[PDB]
């Protein structure tokens, strides 16, 4: 019983090892995505 | 109560020459029962397989009583010393003036007194007549299976025709599934399998009624109830809460695990005890989901109390099968009466004829037809016990005036009802002043006479008996009613006194309590006035609500109150004896049966019935509309509610608007329920008569009866009751409370 | 002993987590996107009714060339329709009656098909070309990477990876809980998420038959799913009425959809074209379309009895196609 | 009764794993270098009216010219299949027949019905009345000038001496009713189908049941001989013809198919015995190949239900009569 | 009672003596009739019409 729980341990593990990318650029981008695209919607 | 079994002896066959004495022609064809116990096929005089639904089979009656051939063309075919013990006659039919017949004769010796000994317990079977809703989805199944045409297909002419509000439909969901969808063609029956008619019928309907369940029980987006989300389903929906809870225990997670194993159709849904959403369309019409639970529909009543303190179902005038003036009588009429429940007939015995002197029954005045006396008790002494074991009360209306015929008919009813006829009175209850009456236990299986001891019609020009016929009136007697206090001062409850259905209105209303108060220890019958020559009915419920006992209708034509008075004796086992409530028969604590309050001392519920929708409701393209009627004391008639009618859009309308309350009903064990569902344009589709205090709560399928309480196949509603305990010039005071009620 | 001495490092590191989130808290949308005009007031109105179905529509799916859709019902028959002219093109039947699930191809000549039977049955374009089994649960969405590679989702909470050459799970994936109700790919198919029923979206790449990311943030069930077009962020439904906005580069939910009046949960999502809008579907029969990045209604699209099971504009954005239980899917403009 | 019961099945076993080590190669694969008949067509050349009600049952003549019928009416009537001319016309005391036969010297011609007694008539007047049966009759055969074979339904069959009117020997050993039988062209044995799907194989010397054959899942409506005393066809209610041997003990074929639903009525061979006629109860007579197991035409030709069958000896036609009191020759 | 059981066992007593013959030697006693008689045999092949008495 403690193997599935010692496959989780090696699940949270590599959630460590992540680039931390932050929500100025990003959620910016979101942002710039439906600019760049903002007359090629024809539900609006 | 038992399930429908099937004996081996009718699964496999025997072989029957059907005759019928109007064309006289019989063939020879071999009789079987399929193993649901459902219908009565054989094949047919040109290989077509006829049916004839087990449930609308009224008596099998075999040797000395059945019928006897008289053209001497069948006679000598059929072979007519002892071969009258292999004929078999099957009554069926609606109503009690439409019999058909159905003249078997085995041909092997003793296998008719098999046969009709064991389709009659087939055809009056509790648990196959107030059965599920799927169960009635099977004896809808093979009433298509069974009906091959020659080649031993089904024919597609029978799908278009059972399904037939739009047969563009059904020509498409046919084509869907997989079989052939041409109006002639044939399907096979092995390819036509019950996992195939469920599946057509899903495809059939769109049921957003089963739909609107499904999102307040909580499933959501996943296929699947949990097995939690069930078992707080029928403990918090659908549990009826006037019961004491120790007694009916809740809902168990190791009980509700059942309720999946036997439903649920998938194997991934099984083992995780989850139940799919087929799985709950199949539990809302299963056995355990009823309208009506099995403690309120077999024999158990404390039948321990006098024989003054029981509505016992009656008739009146009931040899006629027409208007009272210019009809005709039958002795055909007795049979199909004491059968249906009655426990108290009529008979009209008038003087006979100067060639020879025997009596007979015939209606006074109106030159009606004739039937012979003799006759008549052995169609009473034949059929008076096969239904019921609770006893009848004869009643004369003694009219002749020759001594010969008074000793002659005594003889008779001494020699036809044999031991059964009650000329002595019991040990345990002598005939004294400040005796009660005997109960139903101490005279089952006896038969009591009613006559004089030692606007009427014609009950009022009645002849002084002699002592031969009275002789045999010993607890039942009737006696000219003078008054209340000279009654209830001389205190003899072996006495009664009829009244007519006006000179009970000047007697409901002027007193009605002391109406009750002499109704807790002796009789009194009521039958209806003369001037109702079409044999049209009162309303029973007049005469109900201060307690009299023997209530008179006209059993010829139901309408809405003989309606009631077969739908309200369905219950206790169909016996014919229900138990009047606590203080309608309780020497201490009187009331008034006018009370606008509530009375302390009786419970009063609260009901709210909501019709939600209904399937397969007619076979034409109309629409629909239910009336929710609810009799009991004045205080208690609504019979104003009715839907509005649907669009008739498909095989189930859906009508979307509020429940019909009735908020303050003080005597809940007398009030009783109706839901009538018409064609839109007075055309009758069905009805069911439910009682108040046995009624469950949630949802439940109605499954519709016709007119004389028998069940129909494919018509039901889904409707959802709602029962709960309730937490808080005088004859115009009392004639403007009853015109509710009279009509 | 030991058996606990890994819980106190199975929540140690999961603490890193929401506060990595932490020093990530920088900015949400509402102090970012403030700025923005609205879109205004959206109608639209029941361009075609594509009648013909027999029962409760369950899925359907748009075509690669904003033309024909698929969609699967409840009594099993799969038909293909053309939007342009109102046409029933094909009408496959089933030997699976009970759907819950419907695809096309990117090149458009192969459907799939699902739902409790536990079989995905590719089919030409009509005989049955293929059968896909092995799941322990009830199929409920599945989709197409190309013309030999097939992922699905199914009850035995497990997606799985196919090959239509074979028939086989080439690449199974592990770690849910609960049910698996609806997955969606990315635009580039480098990378794939789903929603569970247990209030998770997890992230599968497909190139290696691992995770590498898993949301939280619900509270019910999960029960659609899908991207915000370019690639970087995706969208659920729930069971608490409530859509999400999940960034897959902040690993952190973004904007809730949340609103009063709203009891009955989404049982459709999919984005629009330039990502402005974000449709939905409900138990109130209705189809409201949220503004994005203003998280506010702004459009109802009311024109059905009974719930809404499933919603999708074309790959150009033009039509919506919304599918509910009474066999009768619209097509909205 | 505890040991009688597994020591019997012990044999009831060795039956099975006797039969298995004999069946090394059923009939369908040894046919299979022949070709087949392909199609054969017979029109009707002859109609045959004047009975009135349901005809029952129809036997021809050895010398291959006569026929009789024993219609619902109770009307024996004995036809002329060259001229269609009634020749006799020999009205019943008992209007509920079920069967009838003929003689090999054409002299005698027996009915019995319902009435549970096999009747004589001479060629016109009753010369032996035959009683002793307490349960209805179903098929009689004769054997010779004085040796009739009846079938009753008291679960037996008999063997007749009609100059005395009395039973010789009492073939009892069925379970359920006896519906129908067929002696043998060298007229030493006979089959006897039930309605416990029970074939059988008795013999006239000794009168003991010398073997069983079961096989079928419903009632054995009509059993054919071949014409070679080796093999037997019958026909069940389950839609199905089978063909036994007196020494394989088994079904050799199985003339089934798909669209076949409702049951047999009655069986026979051709002279040589290469087809197996069969009358079925959707209207239609089929000609299936005694060895091919396929179809070969269908004789659709009657309105009613086909009710009873028969070949002549010199295999010139068949007959076929039905429910709509017509009997058509078929060649 | 047991009577029939006995019987029952003695008829089937005499069912395990028996002897056979291979099915392939029954199959080709069936085959070698049939072929030896199909000259003759008017409903495989038809008749002339002036043998045929039925036309
Ligand atoms: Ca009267």
């Amino acid at each position: 019983s403690i193997a599935q729980a010692r496959k989780l341990v090696e699940q949270l593990k590599m959630e460590a090892n992540i680039d931390r990318i932050k929500v100025s650029k990003a959620a910016a981008d979101l942002m710039a995505y439906c600019e760049a695209h903002a007359k090629e919607d024809p539900l609006l | 109560l038992e399930p429908p079994t099937v004996v081996e002896t009718l699964r496999r066959g025997s072989k029957f020459i059907k005759w019928d004495e109007e064309t006289s022609s019989r063939n020879l064809v071999t009789l079987r029962v399929d193993p649901n116990g459902f219908f009565l096929y054989w094949t047919g005089p040109n290989m077509e397989v006829d049916t004839l639904d087990i449930s609308s089979i009224r008596d099998t009656r075999t040797g000395r009583y059945a019928r006897l051939p008289k053209d001497p063309k069948i006679r000598e075919v059929l072979g007519f010393a002892r071969l009258e013990e292999k004929l078999m006659t099957v009554v069926s039919g609606p109503d009690p003036v439409n019999t058909v017949f159905l003249n078997f004769m085995a041909v092997q010796d003793d296998t008719a007194k098999v046969w009709s000994e064991e389709l009659f317990k087939l055809a009056m079977n509790i648990l196959a007549q107030n059965a599920s809703r799927n169960t009635f989805l099977r004896k809808a199944y093979t009433k298509l299976k069974l009906q091959v045409n020659q080649d031993g297909r089904i024919p597609v002419k029978n799908i278009l025709k059972m399904f037939s509000a739009d047969k563009k439909r059904v020509e498409t969901a046919l084509e869907s599934c997989g079989l052939k969808f041409n109006r002639s063609e044939s399907i096979r029956p092995d390819e036509f399998s019950l996992e195939i008619f469920e599946r057509f019928l899903n495809k059939l309907c769109l049921r957003p009624d089963i739909d609107k369940i499904l999102l307040e029980i909580g499933a959501k987006g996943k296929p699947y109830l949990t097995l939690e989300q069930l078992m707080d389903f029928i403990n918090q929906k659908q549990r009826d809460p006037r019961l004491n809870e120790v007694l009916y225990p809740p809902l168990r997670p190791s009980q509700a695990r059942l309720l999946i194993e036997k439903y649920e159709p998938n194997q991934q849904f099984l083992e995780r005890d989850q139940m799919s959403m087929e799985g709950f369309s199949r539990y809302l019409g299963g056995e355990e989901n009823g309208i009506l639970p099995l403690e309120a529909l077999d024999l158990s009543t404390d039948m321990t109390q006098p024989l003054s303190a029981y509505f016992i179902n009656s008739s009146h005038n009931t040899y006629l099968t027409a208007g009272q003036l210019a009809g005709t009588s039958s002795v055909e009429m007795y049979r199909q009466a004491l059968l249906w429940g009655c426990r108290c007939v009529e008979l009209d015995v008038w003087k006979g004829r100067p060639p020879e002197e025997e009596p007979f029954i015939t209606h006074g005045f109106t030159m009606t037809t004739e039937v012979p006396l003799r006759d008549v008790l052995e169609a009473i002494a034949e059929t008076a016990f096969k239904t019921s074991p609770y006893p009848v009360i004869l009643s004369f209306e003694n009219h002749v005036d020759s001594a010969k015929q008074q000793a002659k008919m005594a003889e008779y009813c001494r020699s036809i009802f044999g031991d059964a006829l009650l000329i002595e009175p019991l040990d345990k209850y002598p005939l004294a002043p400040g005796v009660p009456l005997p109960s139903p236990q101490d005279l089952m299986g006896r038969i009591l006479v009613k006559n004089k001891k030692r606007d009427e019609g014609t009950a009022s020009s009645e002849v002084n008996a002699t002592e031969e016929m009275s002789t045999l009136v010993n607890y039942i007697e009737p006696v000219k009613f003078k008054s209340f206090e000279a009654a209830r001062k001389r205190n003899k409850c072996f006495e009664m006194s009829s009244f007519v259905e006006t000179k009970a209105m000047e007697q409901l209303t002027k007193s009605p309590m002391e109406f009750v108060e002499y109704n807790k220890q002796q009789l009194s019958r009521i039958y209806p006035k003369g001037t109702r020559v079409d044999s049209s009915n009162y309303m029973p419920q007049l005469f109900w609500n201060v307690g009299c006992q023997l209530v008179a209708l006209n059993f010829q034509t139901l309408d809405v109150a003989m309606q009631l008075n077969a739908g309200v004796f369905e219950y206790n086992g169909r016996s014919g004896y229900l138990l009047k409530p606590e203080f309608m028969r309780r020497p201490d604590k009187s009331f008034d049966p006018f009370t606008e309050v509530i009375v302390d001392g009786i419970v009063a519920n609260a009901l709210r019935v909501k019709v939600i929708s209904g399937q397969f409701l007619s076979d034409r393209k109309v629409g629909i509309y239910v009336e929710v009627d609810m009799f009991g004391l004045p205080v208690d008639t609504r019979r104003k509610y009715r839907t509005r009618t649907s669009q008739g859009n498909s095989f189930n309308p859906v009508w979307d608007e509020e429940p019909f309350d009735f908020p303050k009903v003080v005597l809940p064990t007398l009030a009783s329920l109706r839901i009538a569902a018409f064609e839109e344009g007075g055309k009758f589709v069905g009805h069911r008569i439910l009682p108040v205090s046995a009624i469950r709560s949630g949802y439940h399928y109605v499954c519709l009866r016709n007119e004389a309480n028998q069940p129909l196949c494919l018509p039901a509603l889904l409707i959802y009751t709602e029962a709960s305990d309730y937490i808080p010039s005088l004859m115009d005071q009392r004639a403007r409370q009853l015109a509710a009620l009279i009509g | 002993s030991e058996l606990d001495q890994l819980r106190q490092e199975a929540e140690q590191l999961k603490n890193q987590i929401r506060d990595a989130r932490k020093a990530c808290a920088d900015a949400t949308l509402s102090q970012i996107t403030n700025n923005i005009d609205p879109v205004g007031r959206i109608q639209m109105r029941t361009r075609r009714t594509l009648r013909g179905h027999l029962a409760k529509i369950y899925a359907m799916h748009w075509g690669t060339d904003s033309r024909l859709l698929v969609s699967a019902s409840q009594d099993g028959k799969l038909i293909i329709w053309d939007s342009y002219t109102t046409n029933k093109v094909h009408a496959i039947p089933l030997r699976s009656s009970w759907v819950m699930t419907c695809a096309y191809a990117p090149s458009g000549n192969y459907v799939a098909c699902g739902g409790l039977d536990n079989i995905c049955s590719i089919y030409n374009l009509v005989r049955v070309s293929r059968e896909l089994a092995g799941h322990t649960g009830y199929l409920s969405c599945c989709r197409f990477l190309d013309d030999n590679q097939i992922v699905t989702s199914s009850g035995d909470t497990t997606c799985a990876l196919w090959d239509i050459e074979t028939g086989q799970q080439t690449t199974t994936f592990t770690g849910h809980t609960g049910d698996v109700m609806s997955l969606s790919l990315a635009p580039d198919t480098r990378l794939f998420v789903s929603g569970a029923c247990d209030a998770s979206a997890k992230l599968w790449d497909v190139r290696e038959g691992m995770c590498r990311q898993t949301f939280t943030g619900h509270e019910s069930d999960i029960n659609a799913i899908c991207f915000f077009p370019n690639g970087n962020a995706f969208a659920t439904g729930s069971d608490d009425a409530t859509c999400r906005l999940f960034d897959l580069r902040a690993d952190q939910e973004l904007m809730t959809y949340s609103h009063d009046n709203i009891i009955c949960g989404i049982t459709s999502v999919s984005f629009s074209k330039s990502g402005r809008l974000l449709l939905a579907g409900y138990d109130d029969f209705n189809c409201n379309v949220w503004d994005a990045l203003k998280a506010d209604r702004a459009g109802v699209l009311a024109g059905h009895d009974n719930r809404v099971s499933c919603l999708g504009v074309t790959d150009d954005g033009m039509a919506v196609a919304t599918g509910s239980w009474d066999s009768f899917l619209k097509i909205w403009n």
